[PDB]
RNA sequence: ACGAGACUCUGGCAUGCUAACUAGUUACGCGACCCCGGUCGGCGUAACUUCUUAGAGGGACAAGUGGCGUUCAGCCACCCGAGAUUGAGCAAUAACAGGUCUGUGAUGCCCUUAGAUGUCCGGGGCUGCACGCGCGCUACACUGACUGGCUCAGCGUGUGCCUACCCUACGCCGGCAGGCGCGGGUAACCCGUUGAACCCCAUUCGUGAUGGGGAUCGGGGAUUGCAAUUAUUC
């Protein structure tokens, strides 16, 4: 019996992928061809399906720690501000490309909100992040 | 594994300093074969403690260099340890001996000192600091510019310095340097 | 680095003169002497102090000295 | 009944005299005061360049203000806090009593 | 000055030296592959995931910065 | 597949530009003055083109579709604020804009500036900066 | 009417409003806490605020 | 001015005890002397007895300014035993800066 | 108090009133 | 029988981490994550350590909880390094025999004093006419 | 005797002490999920104070041993040890025609004051540009750039007198910038477990002024203000 903190992190956001490949009942938004995901960034990401790795990895976040919101999940995706020739800051990511995870999940109970806002990770969420933990540790033998 | 210690999985033992004169100063073989090349630090507290650090390390130290790279010992922890794969998957040896190899060839005898120039004979620690200087200089200049990545680089000048082909930069201002300290003594 | 000021070996000295009979090899003893015979408002001065006299200490037990 | 002396002091020792006087008073009336919390210090930081022109070498001082808060847990009526803190006061600590 | 022109798809003799000259190495590095045989870095990393599903090289260490290969074991 | 295919295209000339195929059409089509690094990536979003292939495999019929949406980009769904043409003072059009196309935009630019008599425009006939830049200590070379 | 533009600019806001506490000059003023004061000023009134150089 | 309701103030007033070792009492006892019109030398000198009087350490009396000439001299009066440096300056030294308007210009007074 | 000044700034209102 | 519940803390920078040794199998994790999948992966066996020079056969009767917090990356590798190696010292003194006691923490000192003693060593303060502690900005002449 | 030092503050250290529903812990119970047995910053109350916080103290003194040295002052390597040179603050006599009259309702003197050099109101200016220097930022790449994923800080600050102006969790509209409704925090009580970047992990890139470099300039979307053209900034 395993569960995602016993098994290989940067590998388990592509099996949390595929399990939102094969259901395909998330509504993924319309600008996702077009958009940049934060105001920090040069290119477009380089997977076709960018949604689907990031709508894993939100979860998996919401797993580690309950009641991260919008303001929360704009933080850990947050990076290098890279301002040409000026010093280079911190910059956060999307509201728009964060909440539309967060309502794309909602949808599949998977995540959850909760009093005093944020949104936390419903009971049923914690078995399809675990029974995928559990093929990795597997995978992995 | 408390009988031999595998630095990453490399040998410590069956690694044979062939110079006599830097063989305190060249110092892996006992009591400091650690499994990373990074260590804690403390070895710039006094005068030859420097002379007791695990000579990866030393290695590892130099070539986090020219600005850019400097406090960046995880990135070049990682550099030495795939450049340590490109010697065993062409030499067929261990490259603790190549490294050894290369460090004894590469640090110059004498040094032409400023009393015309005058020439000395120069310390066995002198040559050691010499050596991981040398052959870290050419690793970084030939990689610059360059298709050819920086572990190809720090490895072709470990092989070409332990060879003693002239090939490694290392080797030619070695040679140069006595050249010089030749002519003025 | 460590050299002891005029006012830690004067202190020394006049202990020593005085309280000579307390006093031998041991800091530790002749660090807590100094609490009881002396009124010195700083502990990093009073080991200063009681080092020195341990040092003058194995000096007089071997010979004469100047002061 | 949940008494709460709030003692905010700039000095140390003033607020060491006045929470060591709320214990020793409050102890022979036979009142459970829980020890007297310490609250992690607020030290203020004013840099200025030292020279009332622009003029000389750029050098600065570094006015720090350390403030120092304690809380007091009393489990005693609302009557006897108005007895003992008003006994033996001194200009350095403000000492402030919450009811709940 | 000296303009390096590299290949970014494989001439027909560069293929066949890549599909016969390359496993008879000690060495098979996506950036000497790339330096000797006139071909391009990038091209030199695509050509070794094909021919490591032929099992005619051998994945000894494979990191972002550095992949290196080497020759099928002798026995 | 990864051997030089046959119809491989080395020297292409795609809108009045040569391009060389050698580079990947995720670059190749930067070429032409008006289509950057940014857009040529939401062109070859709009339509099923493997973008792991370079500027030589690709098909003859295929390069139409290229062009195409980025001569209609409201039509093919590219969104307004993706145009670097948008709201023309004169025709009033949301139009991305190619190569001698934005030498014509940036030209009528300069000339309504310098009719109208604007200290915008003065600035850019006697050869300035006029971002409200500094001048005292930069842009030497440029004036002497 | 004169008194209807002899104070008729907005000082709501900027360093043309805002002035030490001491001086009534608007340059190197202390913000931080309130203190609302000139870093001459200040420096002149550090002891008896509460402020003290231990460091 | 500040602010306060009535009847919440009450002010009071009690001398000095040993008022010699207050260096602003002895700054502005300085202070009138030079406004009064004693001789500086005169002035400070009687200053720098009368704290020597009230049993003190040491003393310094620094007065700068226009001093019987257009051009500004510097007449420091020194006696006893004077510390400067450290922490104990900040509890051993009492130190008054004060002005006074001269005709001719401002005299500073620095009691110590 | 009604504005309920910090404790920041309570030592720095009565500072400045004691200066 | 009761607890043996033995709670030590390491420390090389701001990076502080608790090891809490109890009765149990050879379970040692560190926020729940156990020593093999905790990034950075360059530094793998600096924390194995206290596991190649002592074996499995100290770390039998031995299940470890790390809480880390504080410091940075590198820092935290080798203040969790010194919990689990000072808390197998720790749990081996207060329970048992001190001649085993003194046998493993030999080991471990000629190894790296580090696994057991803390370097004191923090970022030394900035002083105004420079960018860091010792070092000046660029002076001009002529 | 002053200065130096000592001193005060700060870095290190106490599994001893005094302590904590505004700081945690190991528990205990309960709840989810995992296949007899784990994770959990999900919910709470018995013992605590290792971790955290700040109180009194405690310790480090060339004190230990061995070289060196008139055998003195010391110095050197090692031993034990949390430390064997943590930093800062303060700072002598005598001064300088050093800087400040543009910090002051510190001020002497001259100059001014209804035809203003006071004053306050709109515009312009300090930015202006053939040029010379100073401090800097960003870079020239493959120890790299891009795109994902990951994993960790510590100083601090925050709704104010006059004085409007605070940091802001959470929830929707929107590519960005933001816009708008809901609650906390005058603070170890809320932002916040400050998910900080470098770095780490995997892609794409290939010696090419190249995916290095972002100067330059056109186009539109917002914000702050009474107002931004001489782009406030984004």
């Amino acid at each position: 019996g395993v569960t995602v903190k016993d098994v290989n992190q940067q590998e388990f956001v592509r099996a949390l992928a595929a399990f939102l490949k094969k259901s395909g009942k998330l509504k993924v938004p319309e600008w996702v061809d077009t958009v940049k995901l934060a105001k920090h960034k040069e290119l477009a990401p380089y997977d076709e399906n960018w949604f689907y790795t990031r709508a894993a990895s939100t979860a998996r976040h919401l797993y580690l720690r309950g009641g991260a919101g919008v303001g929360s999940m704009t933080k850990i995706y947050g990076g290098r501000q890279r301002n040409g020739v000026m010093p280079s800051h911190f910059s956060r990511g999307s509201k728009s490309v964060a909440r539309r995870v967060l309502q794309a999940l909602e949808g599949l109970k998977m995540v959850e909100k909760d009093q005093d806002w944020g949104r936390k990770l419903t009971p049923q969420g914690q078995r399809d992040l675990d029974r995928i933990a559990g093929q990795v540790a597997a995978a992995k033998k | 594994t408390p009988d031999i210690k595998l630095f990453g999985k490399w040998s410590t033992d069956d690694v044979q300093i062939n110079d006599i004169s830097l063989q305190d100063y060249i110092a892996v073989k006992e009591k400091y074969a650690k499994y990373l090349p990074h260590s804690a630090g403390r070895y710039a507290a006094k005068r030859f403690r420097k002379a007791q650090c695990p000579i990866v390390e030393r290695l590892t130290n130099s070539m986090m260099m020219h600005g850019r790279n400097n406090g960046k010992k995880l990135m070049t922890v990682r550099i030495v340890k795939h450049a340590f794969e490109i010697i065993h998957l062409l030499t067929g040896e261990n490259p603790l001996q190549v490294l050894v190899n290369a460090i004894i060839n590469s640090g110059p005898r004498e040094d032409s000192t400023r009393i015309r120039r005058q020439a000395v004979d120069v310390s066995p620690l002198r040559r050691v600091n010499q050596a991981i200087w040398l052959l870290c200089t050419g690793a970084r200049e030939a990689a610059f510019r360059n298709i050819k990545t920086i572990a190809e680089c720090l490895a072709d000048e470990l092989i070409n310095a332990a060879k003693g082909s002239s090939n490694s930069y290392a080797i030619k201002k070695k040679d140069e340097l006595e050249r010089v300290a030749k002519s003025n003594r | 680095g460590r050299v002891r000021t005029k006012t830690v070996k004067k202190a020394a000295r006049v202990i020593i003169e005085k309280y000579y009979t307390r006093l031998g090899n041991d800091f530790h003893t002749n660090k807590r002497v100094c609490e009881e015979i002396a009124i010195i408002p700083s502990k990093k001065l009073r080991n200063k102090i009681a080092g020195y006299v341990t040092h003058l200490m194995k000096r007089i037990q071997r010979g004469p000295v100047r002061g | 009944h949940r008494i709460r002396i709030t003692l905010t002091s700039r000095n140390v020792k003033s607020l060491e005299k006045v929470c060591a006087d709320l214990i020793r008073g409050a102890k022979e009336k036979n009142l459970k005061v829980k020890g007297p919390v310490r609250m992690p210090t607020k030290t203020l930081r004013i840099t200025t360049r030292k020279t009332p022109c622009g003029e000389g070498s750029k050098t600065w001082d570094r006015f720090q203000m350390r403030i120092h808060k304690r809380l007091i847990d009393l489990h005693s009526p609302s009557e006897i806090v108005k007895q003992i803190t008003s006994i033996s006061i001194e200009p350095g600590v403000e000492v402030e009593v919450t009811i709940a | 000055r000296d303009k390096l022109n590299n290949l970014v798809l494989f001439d027909k003799a560069t293929y066949d030296k890549l599909c016969k000259e390359v496993p008879n190495y000690k060495l098979i590095t996506p950036a000497v592959v790339s330096e000797r045989l006139k071909i391009r870095g990038s091209l030199a990393r695509a050509a070794l995931q094909e021919l490591l599903s032929k099992g005619l090289i051998k994945l000894v260490s494979k990191h972002r910065a550095q992949v290196i290969y080497t020759r099928n074991t002798k026995g | 597949s990864l051997v030089i295919p046959e119809k491989f295209q080395h020297i292409l000339r795609v809108l009045n530009t040569n391009i060389d195929g050698r580079r990947k059409i995720a670059f190749a089509i930067t070429a032409i003055k008006g289509v950057g690094r940014r857009y040529a990536h939401v062109v070859l979003r709009k339509a099923d083109i493997d973008l792991t292939k370079r500027a030589g495999e690709l098909t003859e019929d295929e390069v139409e579709r290229v062009i195409t949406i980025m001569q209609n980009p409201r039509q093919y769904k590219i969104p307004d604020w993706f145009l670097n043409r948008q709201k023309d003072v004169k025709d009033g059009k949301y139009s991305q804009v190619l190569a001698n196309g934005l030498d014509n935009k940036l030209r009528e630019d300069l000339e309504r500036l310098k009719k109208i008599r604007a200290h915008r425009g003065l600035r850019h006939f006697w050869g300035l900066r006029v971002r409200g830049q500094h001048t005292k200590t930069t842009g030497r070379r440029g004036r002497t | 009417g004169h008194q209807q533009l002899y104070w008729s600019h907005p000082r709501k806001f900027g360093q043309g409003s805002r002035s030490c506490r001491v001086c009534s000059n608007r340059h190197g003023l202390i913000r931080k806490y309130g203190l609302n004061m000139c870093r001459q000023c200040f420096r002149q009134y550090a002891k008896d605020i509460g402020f003290i150089k231990l460091d | 001015r500040f602010g306060f309701p009535e009847g919440s103030v009450e002010l009071y007033a009690e001398k000095v005890a040993t008022r010699g070792l207050c260096a602003i009492a002895q700054a502005e006892s300085l202070r009138y002397k030079l406004l009064g019109g004693l001789a500086v030398r005169r002035a400070c000198y009687g200053v720098l007895r009368f704290i020597m009087e009230s049993g003190a350490k040491g003393c310094e009396v620094v007065v700068s300014g226009k001093l019987r000439g257009q051009r500004a001299k510097s007449m420091k009066f020194v006696d006893g035993l004077m510390i400067h440096s450290g922490d104990p300056v900040n509890y051993y030294v009492d130190t008054a800066v004060r002005h006074v308007l001269l005709r001719q210009g401002v005299l500073g007074i620095k009691v110590k | 108090m009604a504005v309920q000044i910090s404790k920041k700034r309570k030592f720095v209102a009565d500072g400045i009133f004691k200066a | 029988g009761p607890l043996q519940s033995v709670q030590v803390f390491g420390r090389k920078k701001t990076a502080t981490a608790v090891a809490h040794c109890k009765r149990g199998n050879g379970l040692i994790k560190v926020n729940g994550r156990p020593l093999e999948m905790i990034e950075p992966r360059t530094l793998q066996y600096k924390l194995l350590e206290p596991v190649l020079l002592l074996g499995k056969e100290r770390f039998a009767g031995v299940d470890i909880r790390v809480r880390v917090k504080g410091g940075g990356h590198v820092a935290q590798i080798y203040a969790i390094r010194q919990s689990i190696s000072k808390a197998l010292v720790a749990y081996y003194q207060k329970y048992v025999d001190e001649a085993s006691k003194k046998e493993i923490k030999d080991i471990l000192i000629q190894y790296d004093r580090t696994l057991l003693v803390a370097d004191p060593r923090r970022c030394e303060s900035k002083k105004f006419g420079g960018p860091g502690a010792r070092a000046r900005y660029q002076k001009s002449y002529r």
